[PDB]
């Protein structure tokens, strides 16, 4: 069962996919598995829908693992999935969120990259699309928000290569199609590592978002909640002022679609282990991150 | 696989010096002790021109050579 699942270790793609099926079988009234597309290498791309029913309920999107080497994110995604089924009906705040809203969780946004980090190259970031003798596109430079503009690379061998055209990567197009066709997402949370940051748009431009004051206040509150558990210190701000200019990015696109509560998390740590975060930090990271995510969801509702 | 389960990771032979290679199985490249890696790529960075706005790993920028610095993309 998902009660006996080992949440304190890193898993393979197949193990995560089997976990999805088990979670759905155990909680068929709460969670369902959607295929949003098929990866470059022919793998199903799966999103879990958490819902108590209703019609056109305002939705929260959460993507993890768009950058394959960021293993803490997929691991946190698995923990989140279980947490949603555990706390629904218990935690009054979370129960209220799921009674009024749907959550869509994509644990492994870049499945080809994930498999590749396990079997060939632990530090692989990009998708695995080919054409070139260089491989893959930065799926967080492929979105239709400043696509191809400053903040990405035009070189196919680059780690921030934007790709041939916006949404060229099926891993991105699949989300875009799903979210646009749904038509009522109110939050969009992209989960990355590392650096311990909570970021709002924009990456692609120095222009401040219309909702800067509100999203900045939400970020401050979420960061305080995260810190309360184990004392983990996060900074916050716009992507461009906090890390670097970045174009064709997920939350820049989602915000431009009218999805107001659009944030990118950068999880543990601050550089000691970097992407190679020890498995012993999976649970504490996921726990504290959940407090931050719940704070954002509460403000959305 | 054994490599990952023992706490390590697969890397291309060209990214894992002999001294950091491990005998553990499952990689179609080689199992690597990533704790023994030095330089930009080894720490998850990418060499970029100096004028590229990035989060620099200053300790590894010298490995990138003239006109380049080590950036880590998050
Ligand atoms: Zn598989
Ligand atoms: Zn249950
Ligand atoms: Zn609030
Ligand atoms: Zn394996
Ligand atoms: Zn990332």
């Amino acid at each position: 069962s998902t009660n006996t699942f080992n949440y304190a270790t890193y898993h393979t793609l197949d193990e995560i996919y089997d976990f999805m099926d088990l979670l759905v079988a155990e909680h068929p009234q709460l969670v369902s598995k959607l295929q949003i597309g098929r990866s470059y290498e022919g793998r199903p791309i799966y999103v879990l829908k958490f819902s108590t029913g209703g019609s056109n309920r305002p939705a929260i999107w959460i993507d993890l693992g768009i950058h394959s080497r960021e293993w803490i994110t997929q691991a946190t995604g698995v923990w989140f999935a279980k947490k949603f089924t555990e706390d629904y009906g218990q935690d009054p705040s979370f129960t209220a969120i799921l009674d009024s809203m749907d959550i869509f969780l994509e644990i492994v946004t870049n499945p080809d990259g994930f498999a590749f980090t396990h079997s060939q190259n632990r530090l692989w970031r990009k998708t695995r699309s080919v054409t070139s003798l260089c491989v893959g596109v930065d799926a967080n430079r492929n979105w239709d928000a400043g696509f191809g503009k400053a903040g990405a690379s035009s070189s196919p061998c680059s780690e921030t290569y934007h790709g041939k055209y916006a949404n060229s990567e099926v891993e991105v197009k699949s989300i875009v199609d799903f979210v646009k066709d749904h038509g009522n997402f109110k939050a969009f949370l992209s989960i990355h590592s590392y650096s311990q940051l909570l970021l709002y748009p924009y990456g692609y431009t120095t222009q401040s978002i219309p909702d800067k004051t509100e999203l900045n206040q939400v970020a401050k509150s979420a960061v305080a909640a995260l810190k309360s558990l184990y004392g983990t210190s996060y900074k916050y701000g716009s992507i461009i002022t906090t890390i670097y200019q970045a174009s064709g990015g997920s939350i820049d696109w989602s915000y431009n679609q009218g999805i107001k509560y659009s944030f990118t998390f950068e999880l543990r740590d601050t550089g000691r282990y970097g992407f190679l975060l020890p498995a012993s930090q999976i649970i504490p990271t996921a726990q504290e991150t959940w407090l931050g995510v719940l704070t954002i969801m509460e403000h959305t509702v | 696989n054994e490599c990952v389960s023992k706490g390590f990771g697969c890397l291309p032979q060209s990214d894992c010096p002999q001294e950091a290679r491990l005998s553990y199985g499952g990689c179609s490249t080689v199992c690597c002790d990533l704790s023994k890696l030095t330089g930009c790529k080894g720490k998850g960075g990418e060499c970029n021109p100096l004028d590229r706005q990035c989060k620099e790993l200053q300790a590894e920028s010298a490995s990138c050579g003239k006109g380049q610095k080590c950036c880590v993309w998050l």
